[PDB]
């Protein structure tokens, strides 16, 4: 796509969205276990915040319920980088080193109770 | 003059003012219902319809 500049994006809400890949991308990325790897950019874009209701009994199935975001398009984690290790069992382990890895978020429950959280993947 | 308990008799032969008085009663009643609903909303806890429903409150 026409590689977007800041002036293309500013004020649209696009700045809080993560890059996407289209439907053709159902491939496989080879891992060479002699090679070291990195995640150059990790982006996390929340689309729903659920809060666990705090019921009277105890014991009952307490459900997570929907909430309304009141802090606007300020919620995403991005520009995150770090090591991607290849372990002896062929698993990969991502070790986050740095980035914009937290956002304060306030969501509002039905009835008005506001639930602030530090939405994060720190460390 | 009229005794205190007859003051509203002035409306018996005054359809326009009778309508006015009826309008004012109707305003008061509807104002009551609105105010009452607001007070209830300001005091009602919706968080437990099982053991704290409206009729307990
Ligand atoms: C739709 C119902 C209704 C209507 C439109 C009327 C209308 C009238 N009545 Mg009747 N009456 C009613 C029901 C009604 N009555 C009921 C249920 C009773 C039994 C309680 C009476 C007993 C009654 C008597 C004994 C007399 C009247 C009289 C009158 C006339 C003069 C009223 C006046 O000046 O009061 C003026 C009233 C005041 C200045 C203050 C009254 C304060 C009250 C006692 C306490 C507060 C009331 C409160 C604000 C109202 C809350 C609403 C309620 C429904 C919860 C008038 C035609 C009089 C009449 O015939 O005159 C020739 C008369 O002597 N009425
Ligand atoms: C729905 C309620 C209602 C309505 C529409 C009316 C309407 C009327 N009243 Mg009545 N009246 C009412 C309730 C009402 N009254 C109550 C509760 C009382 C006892 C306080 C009175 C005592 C009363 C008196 C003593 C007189 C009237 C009179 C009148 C007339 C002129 C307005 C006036 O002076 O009010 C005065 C009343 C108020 C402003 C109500 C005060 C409300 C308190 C603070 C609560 C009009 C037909 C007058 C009239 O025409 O007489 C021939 C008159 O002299 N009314
Ligand atoms: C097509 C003819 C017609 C219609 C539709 C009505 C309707 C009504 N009459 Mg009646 N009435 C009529 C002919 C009519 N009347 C005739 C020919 C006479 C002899 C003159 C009367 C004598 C009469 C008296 C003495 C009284 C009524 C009252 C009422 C009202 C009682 C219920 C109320 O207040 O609800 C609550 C109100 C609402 C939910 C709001 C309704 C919205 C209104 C209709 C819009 C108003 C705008 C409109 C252009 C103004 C003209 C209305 C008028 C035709 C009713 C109601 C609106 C009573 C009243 O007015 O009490 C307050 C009352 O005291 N009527
Ligand atoms: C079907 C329902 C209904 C009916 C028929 C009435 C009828 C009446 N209302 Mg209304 N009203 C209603 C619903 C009703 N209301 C609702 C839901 C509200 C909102 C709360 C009101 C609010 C309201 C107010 C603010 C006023 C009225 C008044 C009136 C009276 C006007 C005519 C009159 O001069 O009487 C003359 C009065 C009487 C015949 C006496 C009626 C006595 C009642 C029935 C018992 C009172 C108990 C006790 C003595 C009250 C002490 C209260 C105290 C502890 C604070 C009449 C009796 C007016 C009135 O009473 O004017 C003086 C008046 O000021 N009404
Ligand atoms: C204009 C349209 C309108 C609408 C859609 C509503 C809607 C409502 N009102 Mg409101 N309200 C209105 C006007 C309106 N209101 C007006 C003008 C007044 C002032 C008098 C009020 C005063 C009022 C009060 C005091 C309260 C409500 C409440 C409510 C709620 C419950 C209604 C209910 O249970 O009725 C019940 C209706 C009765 C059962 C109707 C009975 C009719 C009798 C039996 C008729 C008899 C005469 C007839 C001629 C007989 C012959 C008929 C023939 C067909 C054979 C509902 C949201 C309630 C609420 O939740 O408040 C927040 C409540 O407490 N409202
Ligand atoms: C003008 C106007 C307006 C506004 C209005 C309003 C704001 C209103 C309100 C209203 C209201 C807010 C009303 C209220 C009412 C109330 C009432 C009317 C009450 C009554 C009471 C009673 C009657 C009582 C009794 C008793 C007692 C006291 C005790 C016990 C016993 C008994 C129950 C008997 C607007 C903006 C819309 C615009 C248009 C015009
Ligand atoms: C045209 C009409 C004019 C409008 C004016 C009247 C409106 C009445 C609407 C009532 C609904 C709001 O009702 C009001 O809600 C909030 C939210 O729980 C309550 O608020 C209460 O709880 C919350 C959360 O626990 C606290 O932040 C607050 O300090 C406390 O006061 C109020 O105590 C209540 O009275
Ligand atoms: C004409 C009514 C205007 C006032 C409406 C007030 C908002 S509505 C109000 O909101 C509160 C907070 O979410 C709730 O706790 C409460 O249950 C609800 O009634």
């Amino acid at each position: 796509a026409a590689t977007l500049t800041y002036d293309d994006i500013v004020g649209t809400g696009l700045a809080n969205k993560c890059p996407t890949l289209d439907d053709t991308a159902r491939g496989a990325y080879p891992i060479d276990s002699s090679q070291t790897y990195r995640i150059a950019r990790l982006c996390l874009q929340p689309t729903t915040f659920l809060v666990k209701e705090e019921p009277k009994n105890k014991r009952q199935e307490a459900e997570f319920v929907p909430t309304k975001l009141v802090t606007r398009e300020t919620t995403s984690l991005d520009q995150i980088q770090g090591e991607l290790k290849v372990n002896s069992d062929g698993s990969l382990t991502f070790v986050e080193e740095d980035g914009i890895d937290f956002q304060p978020v306030t969501v509002q429950m039905a009835g008005g109770e506001r639930i602030p959280l530090l939405f994060t993947v720190k460390n | 003059g009229l005794p205190w308990y007859r003051v509203h008799t002035v409306l018996i032969n005054d359809p326009g003012r009778l309508i006015a008085a009826h309008l004012m009663h109707t305003a008061l009643v509807a104002g009551w219902a609105g105010s009452m609903a607001l007070y209830e909303l300001a005091t009602f806890d919706p968080s437990d319809p099982v053991l704290n429903p409206m009729w307990r409150q």
